[PDB]
């Protein structure tokens, strides 16, 4: 039996079969794969014929917008030490990653930044979603226009004596025009100053009632000195026509923080084809636990 | 409880005296025992009762099933799938759930399939008691020389008891006086007719000598007297039970077929996870983390509904045979009938009916054929001559037995009649061609009778005549045909008279020997009118001296009789030698006619010849004959208790048409393990007490359910609650199709396994989003698929199954490797495929091509990253491109349903063609409809995404799977075309399951 079935050197048999047999099986196999594998390449291939390069077919499940954010939290926690400088590494990291594709030299030359108005205006369409006018052209976005958060003064951004700043961002969505809330009497009571139609709000607070106190100066930076993102800066085109494009970026210094003790800040953008959802917690707006121990 | 004491054949104190019994055991010949020794002796030993079997809970019967049958493979799995619940769930405050959901399951099919197979096993043993009654019965013992009738329970050892024609013996007497007293030894000894009981001693074996009566026996006529020699236990039948009681079951070989399942499913296991052991650490893994890559692969090869469809499979067939009155204790026995290939029968209450018949007549110089089939289902014997009325008249005279007061109501044969066997059968016979035979007897009043005499060997008697024209008396008598052929002289030939010359002479010895040689009694009916004129009808025939001429009388006709075969027995004989089951015949009767039996049968195919057949034939010694030019062989009992293991082996090898007469219990189980220690499944069908130890040790016991004997009953596994033989032929048909139909049942419920497990190789080598989730594989391996699967089972044949030979155990099994190479090699490949498909396409369509998802994983399942760029630049949420995962899952589900439907179809049919058997089989069309209606409602209920998280789907997406559909079907019909016109080719001994 055990050695038998393994071995017999009478009809010359490894494991049953003969050499012939194991050859016909193997080659049975390798020519069924191999038909079975043409047939999936195909019926991929045209797959890939049936779509189109600069629009996906389907944006349901992408609308409204996102609201992420820089640095980069795990649980949406920021706790770090004013005193151990090896606190706060892990999220001067990520903030850096992110304002490292702003820089200058990036953006230079006529292409594809062109220079755009230092004040929030309206839209821009550089025509249709085609390859006729090749590669469409981006406004270009300053560094320096975050005053307090740009690594450029304070690499550190703030982390460094108890001043932490967040730059928020808007998710990009191919095709997607914001609309801010109109001036009519039914607004909430934040937007009311300020009224920059060509600019998007976004303004921070307290989860709770009670942290509202703890909390100090929500001090926003970005285009124009406003609290908000420019019309300017879309639509969005995609990637394959617009590719080296920089999407807005606001900034926020929570200065005059209450020391040794967690504080839920939630932040929220308003607007017309923006809406919130009770299951996903950055659909719109996001939060943030801030927690400067020292 | 020493077997090897048990298994040893009776031995006795017989051959002894009355004195020498007495005066060991102690006992007054004439006045017995006293009260205070019977007591004192009652209390020293015990009870005169056989002891309770051996109970059981419901409980433990309950447990028995929860650790049986693949419930091992699914306990770990629970323990596991809880055992992750535990560590995930103190680790960490937001584990994920897939365990508590995964083992809550798993436990619920073993708790459910436990519960239905016990259900099953109870609805049997409620029918089986309320036929276990039981009347209490007492004994008529003497003490103190008076007559006493106490409780079966309080008879001891020594004490003188009396028994009568109609009670029972109560424990094992020594006769010391009997007169005329008969016993009815057929379910111990197996002994057709009533032997007499003598106080004198006749043969070396203690059951064939008369000068003992035996436990659960019964007088049936004439009263004796005896000691009790054993009581208890200690009796025969006693030892017998204890016999029973103390063998094994065996192992069913539907059983050994599941552990072979669960062999190669284990090998599978632990090849795909060392596999992907050294795959994972040539791709850089470390240690721990590919060591719980090997435990989820192995997880993963599980079929849990496996379990519950091959239950539900099993439990459709037994309704079949509980509908035509076949029962079956167990679940699993009602396959073995199918595989069975040597049957051993019993003779007495099996083979027969256990009642005497009249077979064959003899008038008008030509033998004349009776009806002799319980239900009177044949051809009568031509009614119009004279001689037959003038022969009914004789019979129905000259019999002093009647039927039983109030029996207005059962059928003429089966009721019951007082009186000898013989008389009995000749009364039924009479009343069922003639009418009733109590007027038949009021319209001519008996006269004298002078009983049956040792020396006269006759019964005669007058009567007077109802002919309202003649007023003569007539005369009767019946008795053996030699004494009453030399007593006649004329002959009623057709109605008139005629000499007794020697050609009707030689037309008689010739009738004589034709009906002898059937294994057959007959007896000689003659008559004669008296003159009136020297016997008027006033002078009385007082019994004294010759007042009747013995000789000058007129013999009309012999009549013969003999137990007669069921009705279907021929039949079903010929039917399973067909399917080519050997059929040996073992009984303890005596061998003349257990050869006439066999022959008549067809155990003894007529042509064959025995070696004292060939030396009669050419007038030449026994030891001078080849045995190798017989092909049937009748080995007698008494030479069978001195043989060695070769020389049985050598006559099973050797002999076709085997007959093993006179054998007793103890010998009747040497012979069926005789049958097994070359390598098949027996099947031995009896019913009394004598077939207890071999129906136990046989892979299959047949028990009679009317005609059986309660110990037999309760040791056996298949009951005939009507007695009626040709459900045997109906079982080994049942065991066959319920065999073919599990096979593709199997395969069904392995193709869907590759398209399962396929998402996570790819997921863990290639890094892509996973595709198909727990809570999807959990709604097909318990809805889409169990339906269908349970309908396989409702397939018809496809050939003839009742021609084909009986299956080899050592190579047909049940899962062979063929089966493997289609469901895990060629059909589940092209439905993972197919799923595969469906997926892309769904992550296409919303954003994420083909080249961007290698190598995402990481990114994709990080909570914390709400900017996952896809193909086109689109920046997605966390929560979003879940849902189009789940979406996915869903539409990978849907495909798996649309592949099945080609899989069901095209294992529907093992080799013929769909063109040719048909959809005929209504069930599964409905499993069809039900499977697509069931993915479409988990699929568009508000509600699903929150619950089982399954979203709709867009219409186009359920097209994505059709072709492979199609394909699977075009390829799986050519494949069974090359097997038709091809036999024995490559695809047969390749691809044929
Ligand atoms: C509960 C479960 C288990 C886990 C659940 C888990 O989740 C959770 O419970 C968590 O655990 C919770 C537990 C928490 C526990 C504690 C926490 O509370 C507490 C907190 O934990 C936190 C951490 C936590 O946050 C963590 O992160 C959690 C995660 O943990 C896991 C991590 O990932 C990862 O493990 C981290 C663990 C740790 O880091 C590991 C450390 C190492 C062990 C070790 O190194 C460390 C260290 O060294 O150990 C030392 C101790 C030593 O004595 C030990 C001795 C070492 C022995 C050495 C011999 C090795 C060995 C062994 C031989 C046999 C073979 C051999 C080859 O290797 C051989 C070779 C020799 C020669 C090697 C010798 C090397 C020597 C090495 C040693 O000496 C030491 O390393 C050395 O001493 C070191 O000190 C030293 O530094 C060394 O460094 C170097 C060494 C190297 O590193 C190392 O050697 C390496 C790399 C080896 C490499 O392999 C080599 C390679 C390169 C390779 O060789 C190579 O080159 N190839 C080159 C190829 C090449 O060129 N090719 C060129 C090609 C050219 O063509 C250096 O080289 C050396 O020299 C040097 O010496 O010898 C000592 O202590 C220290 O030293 C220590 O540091 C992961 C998880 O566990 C967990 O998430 C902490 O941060 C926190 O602080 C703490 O508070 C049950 C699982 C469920 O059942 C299952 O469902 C499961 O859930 C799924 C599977 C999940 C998956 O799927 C999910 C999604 C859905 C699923 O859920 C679905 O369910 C899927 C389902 C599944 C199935 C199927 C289907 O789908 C569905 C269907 C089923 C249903 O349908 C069925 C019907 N069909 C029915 C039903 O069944 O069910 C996914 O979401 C999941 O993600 C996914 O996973
Ligand atoms: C985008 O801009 C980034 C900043 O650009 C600088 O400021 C702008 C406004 C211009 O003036 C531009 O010209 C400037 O460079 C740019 O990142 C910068 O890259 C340089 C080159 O590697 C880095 O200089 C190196 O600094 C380290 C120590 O850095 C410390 O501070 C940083 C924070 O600033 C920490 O992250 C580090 O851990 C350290 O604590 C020096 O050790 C290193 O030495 C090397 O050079 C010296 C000569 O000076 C040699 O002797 C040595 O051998 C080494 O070769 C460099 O001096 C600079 O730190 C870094 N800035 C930041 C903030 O990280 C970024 O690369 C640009 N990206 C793109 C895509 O254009
Ligand atoms: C991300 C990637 C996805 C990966 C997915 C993988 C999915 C896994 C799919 C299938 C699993 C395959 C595992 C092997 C299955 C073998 C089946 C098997 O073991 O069944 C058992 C049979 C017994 O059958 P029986 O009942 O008739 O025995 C009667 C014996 N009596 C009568 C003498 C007692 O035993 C036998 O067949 C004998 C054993 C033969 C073993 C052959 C091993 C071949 C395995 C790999 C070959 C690879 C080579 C590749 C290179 C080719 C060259 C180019
Ligand atoms: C591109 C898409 C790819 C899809 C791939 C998957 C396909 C799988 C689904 C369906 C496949 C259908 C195959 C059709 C086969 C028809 C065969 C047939 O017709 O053979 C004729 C038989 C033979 O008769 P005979 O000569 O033996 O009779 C003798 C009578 N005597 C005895 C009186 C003389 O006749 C009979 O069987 C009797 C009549 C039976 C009539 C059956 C009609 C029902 C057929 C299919 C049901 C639909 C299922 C749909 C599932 C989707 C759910 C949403
Ligand atoms: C011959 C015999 C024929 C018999 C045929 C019988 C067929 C029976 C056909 C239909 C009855 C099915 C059960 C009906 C279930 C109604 C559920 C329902 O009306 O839910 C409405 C609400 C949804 O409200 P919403 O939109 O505001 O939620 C918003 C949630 N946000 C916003 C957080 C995402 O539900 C909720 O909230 C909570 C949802 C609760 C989940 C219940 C689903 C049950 C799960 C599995 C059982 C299915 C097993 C399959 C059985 C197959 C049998 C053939
Ligand atoms: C004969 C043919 C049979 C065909 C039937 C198909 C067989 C099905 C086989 C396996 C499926 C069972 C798997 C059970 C899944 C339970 C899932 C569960 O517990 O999820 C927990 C979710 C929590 O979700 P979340 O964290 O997102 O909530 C966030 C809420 N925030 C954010 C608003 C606070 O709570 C909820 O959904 C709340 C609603 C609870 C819904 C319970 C539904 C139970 C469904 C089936 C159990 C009965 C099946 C028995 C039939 C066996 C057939 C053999
Ligand atoms: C034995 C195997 C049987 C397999 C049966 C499979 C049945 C499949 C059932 C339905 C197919 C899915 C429905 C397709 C709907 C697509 C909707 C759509 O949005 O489509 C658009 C694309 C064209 O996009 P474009 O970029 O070129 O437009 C350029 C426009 N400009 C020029 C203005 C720039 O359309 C396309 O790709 C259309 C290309 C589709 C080619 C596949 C043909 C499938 C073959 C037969 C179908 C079954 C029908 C006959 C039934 C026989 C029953 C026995
Ligand atoms: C999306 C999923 C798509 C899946 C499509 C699958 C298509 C691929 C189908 C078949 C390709 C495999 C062909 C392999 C040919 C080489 C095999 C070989 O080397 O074989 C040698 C033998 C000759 O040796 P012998 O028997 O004389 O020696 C006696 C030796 N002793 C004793 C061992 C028996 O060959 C023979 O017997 C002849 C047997 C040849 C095998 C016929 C199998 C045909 C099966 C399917 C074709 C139908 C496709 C329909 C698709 C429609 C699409 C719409
Ligand atoms: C920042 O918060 C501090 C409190 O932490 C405010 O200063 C306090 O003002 C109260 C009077 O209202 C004094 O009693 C405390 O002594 C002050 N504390 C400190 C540390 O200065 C301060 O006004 C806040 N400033 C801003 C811009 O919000
Ligand atoms: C019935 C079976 C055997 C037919 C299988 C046909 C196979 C060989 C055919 C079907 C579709 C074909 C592919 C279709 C499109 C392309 C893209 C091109 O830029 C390179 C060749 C490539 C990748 C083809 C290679 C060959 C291919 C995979
Ligand atoms: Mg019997
Ligand atoms: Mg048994």
């Amino acid at each position: 039996g055990w050695k038998k079935f393994l071995w017999d050197s009478e009809k010359k048999e490894f494991l049953g079969r003969t050499g012939s047999s194991w050859f016909k099986i193997f080659l049975f196999y390798l020519i069924f794969y191999g038909c079975l594998a043409g047939i999936f390449i195909g019926t991929i291939q045209v797959l890939l014929l049936t779509l189109s390069d600069f629009e996906p077919k389907y944006q349901d499940r992408v609308a409204p917008p996102g609201l992420s954010h820089a640095p980069y939290a795990i649980k949406t926690e920021i706790s770090f030490s004013i005193s151990n400088p090896k606190s706060y590494e892990s999220f001067v990291k990520s903030m850096h990653k992110l304002m490292d594709l702003y820089n200058e030299s990036s953006q230079a030359g006529n292409s594809p930044f062109e220079d755009c108005s230092d004040t929030p205006a309206d839209y821009i369409k550089r025509g249709d979603l085609d390859d006729s006018q090749g590669q469409k052209k981006a406004c270009r976005f300053s560094r320096m226009w975050l005053k307090n958060c740009s690594g450029l003064d304070d690499t550190t951004y703030g982390y460094a004596e108890g001043k932490p700043c967040v730059v928020a961002k808007l998710n990009r969505i191919i095709g997607f025009y914001p609309k801010p809330l109109k001036n009519t009497t039914d607004l909430p009571e934040e937007l009311q100053a300020n009224y920059n139609q060509y600019v998007l709000p976004l303004r921070c607070a307290a989860k709770r009632e009670e942290d509202r106190e703890k909390i100090g100066s929500i001090e926003y930076f970005g285009l124009g000195g406003y609290a908000g993102f420019p019309l300017q800066y879309y639509p969005y085109y995609g990637k394959r026509l617009q590719k080296k494009y920089l999407q807005p970026l606001l900034a926020i210094q929570f200065t005059n923080l209450t020391q040794n003790m967690e504080l839920r800040i939630e932040c929220k953008v308003y607007g017309e084809n923006i809406d919130y959802s009770e299951k996903d917690r950055f659909r719109g707006r996001f939060e943030v636990k801030i927690e400067v121990k020292s | 409880d020493l077997d090897e004491l048990k298994k040893e054949v009776s031995m006795d104190d017989h051959k002894l005296s009355l004195d020498e019994l007495h005066n060991k055991y102690g006992t007054d010949l004439t006045r017995g025992l006293t009260n205070a020794r019977a007591k004192e002796i009652l209390a020293r030993d015990g009870p005169n009762s056989l002891t309770p079997p051996p109970t059981t809970p419901e409980w433990i019967k309950f447990c028995r099933q929860l650790f049986g049958g693949f419930s091992i493979l699914l306990w770990i799995g629970a323990i596991l799938c809880f055992l992750a619940y535990g560590i995930q769930a103190a680790t960490e405050d937001e584990p994920a759930n897939d365990n508590l959901y995964l083992g809550v399951v798993l436990s619920t099919v073993v708790i459910v399939t436990g519960c239905f197979s016990y259900y099953q096993e109870a609805k049997s043993s409620r029918i089986m008691d309320s036929f276990k009654n039981m009347v209490p019965q007492q004994a008529l013992v003497i003490r103190d020389g008076e007559k006493s009738t106490i409780n079966a329970e309080f008879v001891v050892a020594g004490d003188l008891v009396e028994v009568k024609g109609g009670d029972r013996i109560p424990a094992d007497l020594r006769i010391i006086s009997a007169h005329g007293c008969k016993v009815d030894n057929s379910s111990l000894t197996g002994e057709s007719e009533p032997q007499t009981r003598s106080p004198e001693f006749s043969s070396e074996n203690p059951l064939e000598t008369r000068n003992i009566a035996f436990f659960s026996t019964n007088c049936v006529e004439g009263t004796a007297r005896g000691v009790v020699v054993y009581t208890g236990d200690r009796t025969v039948m006693g030892r017998i039970a204890t016999l029973a009681s103390g063998l094994e079951v065996g192992r069913t070989p539907i059983a050994i077929e599941i552990e072979h399942f669960i062999h190669i499913i284990t090998g599978v296991a632990v090849f795909l996870g060392v596999s992907f052991f050294i795959l994972s650490l040539i791709l850089g893994y470390s240690w721990l983390e590919a060591v719980i890559f090997l435990i989820g692969i192995i997880v993963a090869n599980v079929p849990e509904g496996l379990l519950a469809t091959v239950t539900v499979c099993l439990t459709l067939t037994a309704k079949r045979m509980a509908r035509k009155n076949c029962l079956v204790k167990n679940l699993e026995a009602v396959e073995t009938l199918g595989s069975t290939s040597t049957i051993c029968s019993d003779k007495t209450g099996t083979l027969t009916q256990n009642r005497m018949t009249v077979a064959h007549m003899w008038f008008d110089n030509q033998i004349h054929e009776a009806d002799t089939t319980e239900n009177q289902s044949g051809a009568a014997f031509d009614k119009t001559s004279a001689t037959w009325s003038a022969l009914s008249r004789i019979a129905a005279l000259c019999n002093r037995a009647v039927f039983q007061a109030g029996q207005d109501n059962v059928p003429i044969l089966k009721r019951s009649v007082a009186g000898d066997a013989s008389e009995s059968a000749l009364l039924k016979c009479i009343e069922l061609c003639c009418g009733s035979v109590q007027g038949m007897r009021d319209r001519n009043p008996k006269i004298v009778e002078i009983p049956f005499n040792s020396t006269n060997k006759y019964q005669l008697s007058i009567h007077e005549n109802e002919k309202s024209s003649e007023s003569r008396y007539l005369l009767v008598m019946k008795g053996a045909p030699e004494r009453i052929l030399d007593r006649c002289s004329t002959i009623l030939l057709n109605g008139a008279e005629e000499p007794l010359k020697e050609d009707m002479k030689e037309a008689f010895q010739n009738a004589y020997l034709e009906l002898g040689g059937l294994g057959e009694r007959v007896l000689g009916f003659c008559h004669f009118a008296l003159p009136e004129d020297k016997y008027n009808e006033g002078y009385p025939f007082d019994a004294d001296e010759p007042n009747f001429p013995t000789t000058d009388l007129c013999f009309v006709g012999l009549m013969a009789m003999i137990d007669p075969p069921r009705a279907a027995v021929p039949d079903a004989v010929g039917k399973c030698r067909s399917a080519g089951i050997k059929v040996i015949m073992v009984t303890g009767d005596h061998p003349i006619t257990a050869k006439a039996i066999a022959k008549g049968v067809g155990i003894i195919s007529e042509g064959n010849e025995t070696i004292e057949d060939i030396a009669a034939r050419l007038n030449i010694p026994i030891g001078q004959v080849n045995p190798r030019d017989a092909k049937a062989c009748v080995v007698h009992g008494s030479d069978l208790k001195d043989l060695s293991t070769e020389v049985l082996d050598d006559i099973l090898h050797y002999h076709t048409e085997i007959v093993f007469a006179r054998t007793s219990p103890q010998q009747k189980l040497i012979i069926v393990e005789g049958c097994q220690r070359q390598g098949a499944i027996v099947a031995v069908t009896g019913d009394g007490v004598n077939d207890s130890p071999a129906l136990k040790k046989a892979d299959i016991g047949v028990a009679m359910g009317i005609s059986g004997s309660d110990v037999s009953k309760q040791a056996a596994d298949m009951i005939l609650l009507d007695d009626n033989f040709a459900s045997i032929v109906t079982g080994v048909e049942e065991g066959r199709l319920i065999f073919d139909n599990l096979k593709k049942s199997i395969a069904y419920t392995l193709t869907s396994n590759i398209p399962e497990i396929t998402p996570f190789l790819v997921f863990i080598i290639g890094n892509v989003p996973l595709p198909l989730g727990t809570v999807t594989i959990l709604c097909i391996d318990l809805g889409t698929d169990m339906v269908p699967a349970i309908s396989l089972a409702y397939e018809q044949a496809e050939s003839d199954i009742m021609k084909r030979q009986p299956r080899n155990p050592k190579t047909d099994k049940l899962v062979n490797e063929r089966l493997i190479s289609m469901a895990y090699g060629q059909i589940g490949m092209i439905q993972a495929l197919g799923g595969f498909f469906s997926y892309f396409v769904i992550l296409a369509e919303n954003g994420f091509l083909p080249m961007d998802l290698i190598g995402k994983r990481v990114r994709w399942d990080d909570r914390w990253i709400s900017d996952v760029e896809d193909s086109f630049g689109q920046q997605w949420t966390y929560e979003q491109r879940k849902i189009v995962e789940f979406t996915c899952h869903t539409s990978f589900f849907i495909s798996i349903v649309v592949v099945q439907w080609a899989d069901l179809i095209i294992c529907k049919t093992r080799r013929n063609s769909i063109f040719q058997q048909g959809m005929k089989n209504k069930i599964l069309i409905f499993g069809l409809f039900e499977e697509t209606a069931l993915a479409a409602f988990l699929s568009y209920c508000p509600g699903t995404d929150v619950a089982l998280r399954m979203y709709p789907l867009k219409p186009s997406w359920w097209f994505c799977a059709f072709p492979y559909s199609l394909i699977i079907f075009l390829y799986d019909e050519m494949r069974r075309f090359i097997i038709r016109r091809s036999p024995g080719g490559w695809v047969e001994q390749e691809t044929y399951y």
